[PDB]
């Protein structure tokens, strides 16, 4: 019984490292420069600890989904001489009304001693007035706006996270997963499938499903000043889209710099509107507080109310299909009391001036999309918020929150663990070498 | 085979494909493999053809992968089959050009009648179908004439010409 | 073949068994320098173990049993039911603690087998 | 018989790799990045298949120097401000009627609300009118220009593209080497020779002469849209100038930031030009003729004529001599037909704000004038598609397509990986 | 003394006396990452390289000797016309479509050697 | 006799490599990327050659130092605006009359089409008048100016130079080592020291001491145009102060940029001085002349006089701390004529449009630091030069010079040099390989 | 133990028996780039000094004895002068202009034995 050495045992460790990209038209998330995809292994009678508030993946990907989003903008068009006063009037040709300003400014053109008078339509949440009156971008004062490459789209491509050789990631499958404690079923993959970068708030959409019944994860069930991420098992599809039939026109600010205006539009104004089956979300939203009520008690009223307050990018549902971003009021949603073929309209607003990551002083200007923007998605999950109670009380008052993307993709790598492998190994064994 | 239809006088925007979406050399040549216009890497080369002062590539557009051929000033001799040479393929088009038009150019009275001129390239088989606001709806062949000239005969009649599923329209000068 | 890694359930002598494929998957802009310090990582950690394994005598085996006894205890128990049913990540729990005074141990195990073949290579 | 692992045997398979440059002050090819040159060694009994046309070398050297050229730019300055409206009128101090434009703009100080009235000679084909008279910059409107720094310069320096380690490159030796095929002696060498980065099109210039006879590759020499690369044996010399006395002047048009333009022509205005040996150029294009009638018959008529017509680049011989970009007019060059002391002078045109060949860059004036004597070592033909019933073939001077000029010098190497690890059948078996 | 791939020509026997000229060579802004990759590209071909000779029992060797027999299926030419006419190219060549074959059956004899080697050890 | 190869053998070859960094808000030296450090290995029966003089390691930490120093004044403000034309006053409210400019200037605002007309207070040496009277900023017609991000700080945080696997720095321990020579005490370290990164001139501030005599180094120190530099044995410490109370003063000078002017000063205005200890610097002094005259005689007539001339960097004692750069007038400390409770006051200048590295085309603009500065340091050596003798005289004049950086970091890079580890070597024995 | 380079000073004899102190210390923005380079040069480093104890039939052995016979034009010192009085670092410095010939000499003595052993086991 003399040490003995063996060399690539099976034994990992909890570590954290660099994970590159692999992906099966040019995108903000470069996946152009992923390594092409291809290996699913099962492990048996393994006892994983997981957690999905620890998880140093979310981290990861939070911080390389930042910085595809600003390197993307830096061979962009840089808007700064759009910081002009703007002699605004209404658009008159309807609800949409004050929300669509029509704007004229001094301009410059090619050359620089020549001053031009465009126009340009900008919606009223992207411009404030300053005491026809005078108005100015909205982010004139914080951030220099960098208008986003007209080519470079935001379609959510599917990206796969493979952990480099000698990494392996652990795969949990348990169908009943809280995302903290062991996993009884974990499987070994070196990459994650199904992540797509998507940027919403208080709806996940376009996500991966629950596999047999909706999961409610976080991280202190007890503690309200922490989110709720609810999982749906069955898609609730959203149906939207923005019925203006809107016009580019392009602009040069210099030499060789367009800026893509919003030109005018074709027809009628119609407010942006986001429609989900009623009877959809309606069994959804009842299975959903079926499972809450199994961590607050069968005899607990749960209620559901609109988003407390705050940016507009965490009161209001945000995604941004099509190229344009939707900023869609959630409060006809989540409104009901819970005891023991129409569809539900979401009166959408549009900006174009989006500060993203809630970054001081870094702004983007998003073209308009020429046409009509139409897009279908289906709500895989929710952010919830339990407001703080009396501790007294029979009623629970749920109001969607987010605005921590994290939060968002926390939802996706969950399951997922990254383990460093220590493939040397002594041990006793009756052998004397000669 | 790919086949657009000119109006003795306009532009004319034959496209080649490219697909890998980039600045691939691309030489357009006519039926007799005479070069008419190329891409030499960044820069526009014109081959030696009849089409010195008119072929023309539109620049800004090779890096997407489509590299059109405008021809300004058509001509009747300008009819003829096209050829792509992006990677290795033969994207082939043709080209007719027809013109229309009339011998009595301003001179008329009321009670007399109106004849058409109409051009076709020699080897093309067109079909002439004239509209007029008053509603003759002329059918014929390649040459039109008109027996019925007075102040209700007014206006411009978009007579236009059919080959091969393919319509032009035209438009024709009438002050009475 | 359980899998990469895929015997980590099973018992030492399967996964012993098997160790050709864990041996073998230990090599093989933003994403420009995530792929460039991946592999440079993995290269490193690759090599560190080989060396290891070459300090002590047994380069270019995936088993090889050396001189060194089991000091002291060292969560001694004995061979028949470690190797019965005991997973390998168990085992790597109870001795975290005596790696480093094992490997030295190796070490100069391995340099006194070295003066000692050359000591007598020499006659 | 068993299996026998040998590692470390002479067997290599075609790939594509990232070479790295070992060059032979500021740059704009870099001399301070590149890894100092250190080695040819013959390989007998082999025979490999090289192609030109299909070989990544080309294409990686092409991407390597736009590169270098759009790195080297970056730090310079941007000439944005020069977009103002320029009053101009002619200089009248032959040939060169109407030419050089005496413009006279407002320009800002380093002060930022205060103007400055400088005056600047620009040439005619970097002035378009608007409608003395008011001008603009040419690439005012679709571009921004930003001028290339006077402190680098655009010298080509030999540069050696070495293979990385694992990696060789083949180099053919065989003398009557077309371009593609099999070649009967194949050397391997650790890096490329010295491959001066010239850029010119319609002419080759500097480049690496054949042995033998003056050799003609082509892709598909039927094909009538095919450059048709010669290579000379004997170089004709070309000699251009630039008479003008130029004088540099700087204008201060931000803090720190400098735009040197073009001042006061010192003495008499006259024509950039060349020069070639009317004599040795004829003796050059008979052996051309002598041999491309091997690819065409003896009895057909070689015809030569000046390039058809297109942008400037390609049309008229660009190149860079010392600094200033010549465009140099070759109808007189190329003007013959073949059938069965004096020196040429090619009038040539000189632009500031020139179009780079992938944005375009100002190059400064330089101060005082300009000779360069150059090697003309290859030509770049275009053929004209004939109708098959015609006994003529007229050849018209192509180029523009930065690659061919790199492929006359990237022709006879080829990059190939060492694939050491081989298996065959022995007597032997381990015990 | 011929150089690196000095013998690329010669035949499968006398290219095989020359196997460390071409083993020796195989390890050694715009230029500086063309650089780095290219050595870190270098180094991972090396390391495969080397790990497939690991896994094959011939670590630390040039020629070397398996158990594997030569089926005739790959190729029925016999050890004269092998190692006395034929060129290292050309027998790369003929047995191209082979080699993952191979490559498996040296990994799996090499791990049977293995386990009967510390089945023999454990007497 | 048979060769015998042996692998790990101690033997190494001078050699030069990329040493990387390692130290234990965001710094101007980026620190907090360098790795997280942890080591000395006496060298016994060993003699090793160093030359300080001919140490690459005082090169490559120039060159990290430039490049700290210009890669964290990328992502800050660029005043290109403040270029304009300043109407200046003299501001009232000693001897600092005439220093202190009231310059209010014409600047834009956010909005591009709009002005601001505001005020600051420039120093004398940050404006030159053109030619009230209207002035501009000193390096507007020769440089770009980019004003350093206040929350990046220049404090000289203590970095260790670790050489890479592979490379060994070896450590000359001989108490009398004068930096060229064999040094029969050498160890092996794998990190440095701790170099602070402290720039100054005519005093090495904040240095390391020597152990036992003050160390006079030179590379020649019979040549007049080589500087020498001096180590002291025990600390001379400074105390420098700003008595003016600044107040900073935000002006938008466009969207997300924040040029930061000085506003109103509270209180009275004072010279800011360095307070140097004169018995202290009197004994040191007495120290130094005392080990010089082993290199000029016994009889020799050691002489301390002000600076030659120059800039204001090489003339006067330039160091930046707290923020605000210093350029204290040295007069006062080298005058005296060695034969066979007070305290000395330094007049200093302030200065806040710095050119560091003497590079044309780039200079920064120090924004004011809120509040009385205090700033305590040790005067751990000296940068003399001596002047050229008549080689008749028996008397020797040093005046302190400076200027080059790398004779700052030359005296922290002295006792060091790296090698090259050669592990393989062979040697003759009576083996042979069965 | 006397750590890293500890027996510099120590004579050959002395110093030969810490040859794994020195060699397990072999392998393990301005300063990411510059910590990634040092990474890859330490390995670069590493990977020629293994391959060049791996040619000559060494591979995993600090102390490798071999059969290049020690021509005396190089060093004509006895072994009790050697072993026993200098240290590594004048011995290095004494032969360092005879060193390629040696590892020529290796190398191909290396390679005639593998053939020969191959040669052998054919019989
Ligand atoms: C969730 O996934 C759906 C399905 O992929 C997304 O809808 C898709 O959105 C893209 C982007 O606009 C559509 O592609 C576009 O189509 C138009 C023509 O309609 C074309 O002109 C554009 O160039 C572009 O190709 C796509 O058609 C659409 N798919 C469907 C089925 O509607 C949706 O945007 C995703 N939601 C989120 C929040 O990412
Ligand atoms: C334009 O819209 C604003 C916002 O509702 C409103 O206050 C204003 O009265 C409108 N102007 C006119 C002329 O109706
Ligand atoms: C999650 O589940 C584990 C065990 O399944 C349990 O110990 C833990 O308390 C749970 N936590 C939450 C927040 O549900
Ligand atoms: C809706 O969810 C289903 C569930 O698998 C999925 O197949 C579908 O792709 C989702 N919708 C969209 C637009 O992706
Ligand atoms: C200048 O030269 C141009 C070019 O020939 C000519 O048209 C013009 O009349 C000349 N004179 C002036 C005043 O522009
Ligand atoms: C070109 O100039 C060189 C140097 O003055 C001279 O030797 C050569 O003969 C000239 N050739 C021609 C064609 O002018
Ligand atoms: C080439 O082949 C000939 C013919 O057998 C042979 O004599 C010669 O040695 C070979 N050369 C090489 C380098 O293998
Ligand atoms: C400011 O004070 C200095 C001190 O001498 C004086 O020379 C200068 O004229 C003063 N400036 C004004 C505007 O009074
Ligand atoms: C410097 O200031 C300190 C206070 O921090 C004081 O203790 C010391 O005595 C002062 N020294 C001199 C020389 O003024
Ligand atoms: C020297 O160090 C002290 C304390 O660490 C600090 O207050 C002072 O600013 C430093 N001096 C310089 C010139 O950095
Ligand atoms: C020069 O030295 C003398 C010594 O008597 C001293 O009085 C004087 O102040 C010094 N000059 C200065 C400090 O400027
Ligand atoms: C140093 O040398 C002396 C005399 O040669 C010897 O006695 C001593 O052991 C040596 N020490 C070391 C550490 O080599």
């Amino acid at each position: 019984l003399w040490v003995t050495v063996y060399y690539g045992v099976p034994v990992w460790k909890d570590a954290e490292t660099t994970l590159f990209c692999a992906s099966d038209k040019h995108n903000v998330w470069a996946t152009h420069a992923c390594v092409p995809t291809d290996q699913e292994i099962h492990l048996e009678n393994v006892t994983e600890e997981f957690n999905m508030w620890k998880n140093n993946m979310v981290e990861q990907m939070h911080t390389d989904i930042i910085s595809l989003w600003d390197q993307s903008l830096k061979p962009c068009v840089k808007l700064t001489p759009l910081c002009v006063t703007l002699q605004c009037t209404n658009v008159t040709n309807d609800d949409m009304r004050g929300e669509l300003k029509n704007c004229s400014f001094n301009m410059t053109t090619e050359l620089r001693d020549k001053k031009q008078k465009v126009y340009s339509l900008f919606y009223r949440l992207d411009v404030v007035q300053i005491n026809n009156k005078e108005y100015r971008l909205i982010n004139c004062n914080t951030s220099a706006i960098t208008q986003a490459c007209p080519k470079v789209s935001f379609e959510p491509i599917p990206i796969h996270y493979c952990a480099p050789a000698g990494f392996a990631i652990l795969k949990c499958k348990d169908k009943k997963f809280n995302g903290t404690g062991p996993c009884p079923s974990v499987s070994t993959v070196q990459c994650t499938h199904g992540i797509k970068p998507v940027v919403s708030t208080q709806l996940l959409l376009n996500g991966s499903l629950a596999e047999e019944e909706v999961m409610i994860r976080s991280e202190n069930i007890t503690n309200n000043a922490k989110n709720i991420l609810v999982q749906f098992n069955t898609p609730v599809q959203i149906n939207c889209t923005r019925p203006n039939n809107n016009t580019r026109k392009s602009i040069r600010i210099g030499p060789g710099q367009w800026f893509y205006a919003t030109g005018d539009i074709i027809g009628d104004i119609r407010q942006a509107h986001c429609n989900v089956s009623k009877a959809t979300w309606n069994e959804t939203l009842g299975k959903v507080v079926k499972q809450l009520r199994k961590h607050f008690g069968n005899n607990t009223i749960i209620r559901f109310a609109n988003s407390s307050g705050g940016r507009l990018e965490v009161t209001t549902h945000s995604f941004n299909c099509g190229g344009e971003f939707f900023y869609c009021n959630t409060s006809g949603l989540f409104n009901s009391t819970w005891i023991s073929n129409d569809s539900i309209t979401l009166p959408c607003r549009i900006k174009q001036i989006i500060n993203m990551w809630q970054r001081i002083g870094q702004a983007m200007y998003a073209p308009p999309i020429q046409g009509v923007i139409r897009c279908v998605s289906n709500i895989t999950g929710l952010i919830l918020t339990r407001d703080g109670g009396s501790t007294n009380s029979t009623t629970e008052t749920f109001r969607p929150g987010g605005g921590d993307m994290r939060d968002n993709w926390r939802s996706e790598l969950y399951k997922y663990k990254v383990v460093k492998i220590e493939p040397l190994g002594v041990a006793p064994t009756r052998c004397k070498r000669r | 085979k790919k086949v657009v239809l000119g109006k003795k006088g306009d532009t004319v925007e034959l496209t080649c494909t490219a697909s890998q979406k980039k600045s691939i050399q691309f030489h357009w040549k006519n039926s007799n493999q005479i070069k008419i216009l190329g891409n030499q890497g960044s820069f526009l080369t014109k081959g030696p053809s009849k089409l010195n002062d008119r072929a023309d590539s539109r620049r800004s557009l090779w890096d997407q992968g489509n590299f059109p051929l405008i021809i300004k000033n058509l001509k009747i001799e300008d009819s003829d089959t096209y050829i792509c040479e992006v990677e290795d393929q033969k994207e082939e088009v043709q080209l007719l050009v027809f013109g229309l038009t009339a011998n009595s150019d301003t001179h008329l009275l009321q009670g007399q009648s109106l004849t058409l001129t109409l051009e076709s390239p020699p080897g093309s088989s067109p079909s002439v179908q004239c509209r007029s606001p008053r509603g003759k709806n002329i059918q014929g062949g390649k040459t039109l004439s008109v027996s019925q000239l007075e102040l209700q005969d007014s206006g411009t009649w978009t007579c236009t010409v059919l080959q091969n599923q393919k319509k032009v329209e035209f438009k024709i000068d009438i002050v009475v | 073949f359980l899998g990469f890694l895929g015997a980590a359930g099973s018992t030492m002598g399967a996964a012993s068994m098997t160790l050709t494929v864990q041996a073998r998957n230990l090599l093989s802009t933003v994403w420009g320098i995530k792929q460039l310090q991946a592999r440079v990582l993995a290269v490193e950690r690759y090599l560190r173990d080989q060396q290891l394994l070459g300090i002590w005598g047994c380069s270019g085996k995936l088993i090889c049993c050396t001189n060194v006894p089991w000091n002291s205890s060292w969560s001694n128990r004995n061979l028949s039911e470690i190797w019965d049913n005991m997973t390998w990540l168990q085992w790597d729990k109870e001795i975290s603690n005596y790696t480093q005074i094992i490997y030295g141990l190796l070490e100069e195990s391995q340099n006194q087998q070295e003066k000692n073949e050359q000591d007598l290579l020499a006659l």
